[PDB]
RNA sequence: CGCUGAAAGCAUCUAAGCGGGAAGCCCGCCCCAAGAUGAGGCCUCCCACGGCAGCCGGUAAGGACCCGGGAAGACCA
RNA sequence: CGAUGUCGGCUCGUCGCAUCCUGGGGCUGAAGAAGGUCCCAAGGGUUGGGCUGUUCGCCCAUUAAAGCGGCACGCGAGCUG
């Protein structure tokens, strides 16, 4: 159980068996190792990655101190890859070979708030017929005297996207390690410049 | 002459061992024991019981098949969302929550009932970290 | 009209061994340890064992009966021990050993592998004939009704495993 | 196996048991296998 | 308008 | 559907015990989640300031305000 | 009765199981394939049209299947009319 922090770049196809492959490039290392969770100290196993360097002048004593004690740069972000104990203090895109499988965890776009048909493909109205401004609206949302309320969990409008999306099972098209790029046939959540994070697939 | 009322007392620290015990049985004890009918000076509206140990929760007993038919139930509030537990399935997982919900299911409702919640430690296995009070261990 | 009143004949030299709630017995081809009902009572006497009920309610008399046998079997089992011998018929049926484990072509697409779970032992005299070999009676029928499922005996035709002695019973076609 | 409130035996070889608090006629023509319910 | 026709 | 097995010398999947067995049940996958007031855990930073569990002033590590913006967004966040 | 809007549709679900399909079984007048009947099972699924205001139903072309019922004959401060 293997994974690294990383950002998406943009996508592109490329050409393998004369094949168009539709892939999302990401730059994935290096990510230094910042701290090591272990069942003595905290319960579990699980590495604390760093990404991206960040401007030391820019950092505050509390975040210097955690640095300090692992003899690492300032790094813009931190983030646990569960169960992972590499052998080495940094990790690089080399841990994925062509053909291995990913799930990738990025924040989905934000559509802001969103009507019911964005947000859960609701069948809307007529628009024509009579029907009279309601040609976005849900229609009903419950019954009547009985249960005389609406159930928890109702698909109605609100916020959608900008949430934490986990595609999974991802195919590894290349990986570039002079460039810490990693491609990843098909979609990955987010945009271009995003946060995203590659672990080895749970698909078997 | 109006009736005595105590001042605030100094509660006791008791510990019961339920290896063996009958959950019922047992809770009822636990019951009386933390709204501190036990004492004469009872007072029906302060926690003024004992704070109640409970070491070897897990090994609990139960008459019957009430291993495999007695159901623990979660409303959740969604549609569907009512979960079934055998008590078999609670000893396996959650051991404590068998003799904490029956406890809890004999003490009072409202404010005062809750708190008296607080005052009970139940604990799965031998050990109990509460060394610091110096229970006194009871034989019920 | 009563099985465990029917002492048990132990054999030279297999020792029986009682303690609370079991008793042990210790034969020439291994060990069995019968667990008994603390109702019952087990008594060693020269080459016999016995057992007592302590009243004539209907769970006493129940484990009685019982549990004589199971002290019988397992002191069976450590000397003589048990065997079930199946037959395999058809056109294109048969087994072999492939080491321990037992091989079937039974039909399938596959064949069928078996392993021999702990104190059982696999035989094939004949490409159509397996034994099951234990000391652990239960353990024998259980092992061999598992090989037998593989491919029950058919209702038409005289094709599958058969446990020795078992009747071909079929049913016409048209 | 025939499923009803009414479990007899068919034939003089039903046998009429009792397994898992559930009434059941075993016999040797499978026709006659009986559970109540 | 006026009612629901209720007849 | 069994194995072994009495009560009931036989028989019996059961009364003691042990197997096998569903798109269903539990876990496993994805998401939220310690207001889980039972408010958890780990890493790091500041620190015993001055005047009659309190008190009011100046700080600390830090934070907010303001501003330039943002595939974040109704405002807020 | 100083008003509890009344059919059907559309939208949006949710539940029961006496189960239409899919999964597991027994019996069969079960050769196989395909069925019949009963048992377990509500996780998911259960199509598009012609006619009629229609519910229902019949028809067309498919389908694994084109289930049956409850929720004020679910849902008009959601729409239609
Ligand atoms: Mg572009
Ligand atoms: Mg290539
Ligand atoms: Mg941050
Ligand atoms: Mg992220
Ligand atoms: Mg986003
Ligand atoms: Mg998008
Ligand atoms: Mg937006
Ligand atoms: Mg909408
Ligand atoms: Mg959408
Ligand atoms: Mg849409
Ligand atoms: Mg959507
Ligand atoms: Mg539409
Ligand atoms: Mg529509
Ligand atoms: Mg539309
Ligand atoms: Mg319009
Ligand atoms: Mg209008
Ligand atoms: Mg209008
Ligand atoms: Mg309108
Ligand atoms: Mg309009
Ligand atoms: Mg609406
Ligand atoms: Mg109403
Ligand atoms: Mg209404
Ligand atoms: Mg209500
Ligand atoms: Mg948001
Ligand atoms: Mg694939
Ligand atoms: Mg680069
Ligand atoms: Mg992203
Ligand atoms: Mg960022
Ligand atoms: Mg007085
Ligand atoms: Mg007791
Ligand atoms: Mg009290
Ligand atoms: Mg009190
Ligand atoms: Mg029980
Ligand atoms: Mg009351
Ligand atoms: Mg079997
Ligand atoms: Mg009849
Ligand atoms: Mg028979
Ligand atoms: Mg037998
Ligand atoms: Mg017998
Ligand atoms: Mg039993
Ligand atoms: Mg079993
Ligand atoms: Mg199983
Ligand atoms: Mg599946
Ligand atoms: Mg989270
Ligand atoms: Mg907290
Ligand atoms: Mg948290
Ligand atoms: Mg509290
Ligand atoms: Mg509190
Ligand atoms: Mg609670
Ligand atoms: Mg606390
Ligand atoms: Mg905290
Ligand atoms: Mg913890
Ligand atoms: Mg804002
Ligand atoms: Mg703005
Ligand atoms: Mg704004
Ligand atoms: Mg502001
Ligand atoms: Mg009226
Ligand atoms: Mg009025
Ligand atoms: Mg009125
Ligand atoms: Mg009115
Ligand atoms: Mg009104
Ligand atoms: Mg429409
Ligand atoms: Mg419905
Ligand atoms: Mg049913
Ligand atoms: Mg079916
Ligand atoms: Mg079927
Ligand atoms: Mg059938
Ligand atoms: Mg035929
Ligand atoms: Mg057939
Ligand atoms: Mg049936
Ligand atoms: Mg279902
Ligand atoms: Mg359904
Ligand atoms: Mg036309
Ligand atoms: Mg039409
Ligand atoms: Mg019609
Ligand atoms: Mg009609
Ligand atoms: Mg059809
Ligand atoms: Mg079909
Ligand atoms: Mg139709
Ligand atoms: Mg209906
Ligand atoms: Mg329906
Ligand atoms: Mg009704
Ligand atoms: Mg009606
Ligand atoms: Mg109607
Ligand atoms: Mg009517
Ligand atoms: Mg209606
Ligand atoms: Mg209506
Ligand atoms: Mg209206
Ligand atoms: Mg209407
Ligand atoms: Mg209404
Ligand atoms: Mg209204
Ligand atoms: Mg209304
Ligand atoms: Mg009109
Ligand atoms: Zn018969």
């Amino acid at each position: 159980m293997k994974g690294i922090l990383g950002v998406k770049v943009g996508m592109t196809r490329i050409f393998r068996d004369d094949r168009a492959v539709p892939v999302t490039v990401i730059l994935a290392g290096p990510c230094p190792v910042v701290q090591r969770r272990t069942p003595e100290k905290d319960g579990y196993t699980a590495v604390q990655l760093g990404f991206l360097p960040q401007n030391p002048k820019r950092v505050n004593r509390p975040l210097k101190g955690h640095f300090a004690k692992a003899g690492v740069e300032p790094v813009r972000i931190l983030r646990e890859i569960r169960d992972f104990n590499p052998e080495g203090d940094t990790v690089t895109v080399e841990i994925f070979k062509p053909g291995e499988r990913v799930d990738v965890t990025g924040t989905s776009k934000g559509r802001g708030f969103a009507g019911v048909m964005k947000r859960w493909n609701f069948a809307g109205g007529p628009d024509s017929h009579g029907a009279h401004k309601i040609h976005r609206h849900p229609g009903s949302i419950g019954n009547r005297k009985t249960p005389g309320r609406v159930y928890k969990g109702k698909k109605m409008a609100g916020h959608y996207g900008a949430e934490r999306v986990t595609v999974m099972n991802l195919e590894v098209v290349d990986v570039i390690p002079e460039e810490n790029l990693l491609l990843v046939k098909g979609a990955v959540p987010g945009p271009n410049g995003g946060l995203v994070i590659v672990r080895e697939t749970k698909k078997a | 002459m109006k009736t005595y009322v105590p001042k605030q007392v100094e509660p006791r620290w008791v510990l019961i061992d339920a290896e063996g015990k009958t959950l019922g049985r047992l809770a009822t004890k636990i019951a009386t024991l933390l709204r501190g009918k036990h004492r004469p000076d009872w007072t029906p509206n302060v926690a003024m019981g004992d704070f109640v140990v409970v070491v070897n929760a897990d090994k609990i007993r139960v008459t019957g098949k009430k291993l495999e038919q007695k159901i623990y139930t979660r409303y959740s509030g969604y549609p569907g969302g009512l979960k079934k537990i055998p008590l078999e399935k609670m000893l396996a997982t959650h051991p404590e929550r068998v003799l904490e919900h029956a406890v809890k299911g004999m003490l009072p409702k409202g404010p005062l009932g809750r708190r008296l919640f607080k005052r009970l430690k139940v604990y799965a296995g031998p050990d109990h970290p509460h060394q610091a009070q110096r229970p006194e261990k009871l034989e019920v | 009209s009563r099985i465990g009143r029917l002492p048990i004949p132990v054999p030279k030299g297999v020792s029986v061994e009682v303690a609370p709630g079991r008793v042990k017995v210790k034969g020439p081809k291994g060990e069995l340890e019968v667990p008994v009902s603390p109702e019952m009572r087990v008594v060693v006497e020269e080459g016999v064992v016995r057992v007592e009920r302590p009243s004539d309610e209907r769970r006493h008399k129940s484990l009685h009966g019982l549990t004589r046998t199971l002290i019988a079997n397992a002191v069976k089992g450590v000397s003589e021990g048990y065997s079930k011998e199946l037959l395999i018929k058809g056109i294109g049926y048969r087994a072999r050993l492939v080491g321990r484990a037992l091989e079937l072509t039974v039909g399938f697409s596959h064949p069928v592998v078996v392993e021999p779970p702990e104190g059982i032992t696999f035989e094939v005299p004949e490409p159509t004939r397996v034994r099951v070999s234990g000391i652990d009676k239960q353990k024998v029928g259980q092992v061999a009704a598992n090989i037998r499922a593989i491919r029950k005996p058919s209702a038409y035709h005289e094709k599958g495993i058969y446990y020795a002695g078992e009747p071909v019973r079929l049913k016409p076609g048209k | 196996m025939k499923v009803r409130a009414s479990v007899k035996r068919i034939c003089d070889k039903c046998k009429v048991i009792r397994r898992h608090g559930r009434v059941y006629v075993i016999c040797e023509n499978p026709k006659h296998k009986q559970r109540q319910g | 308008m006026t009612h629901s026709m209720r007849c």
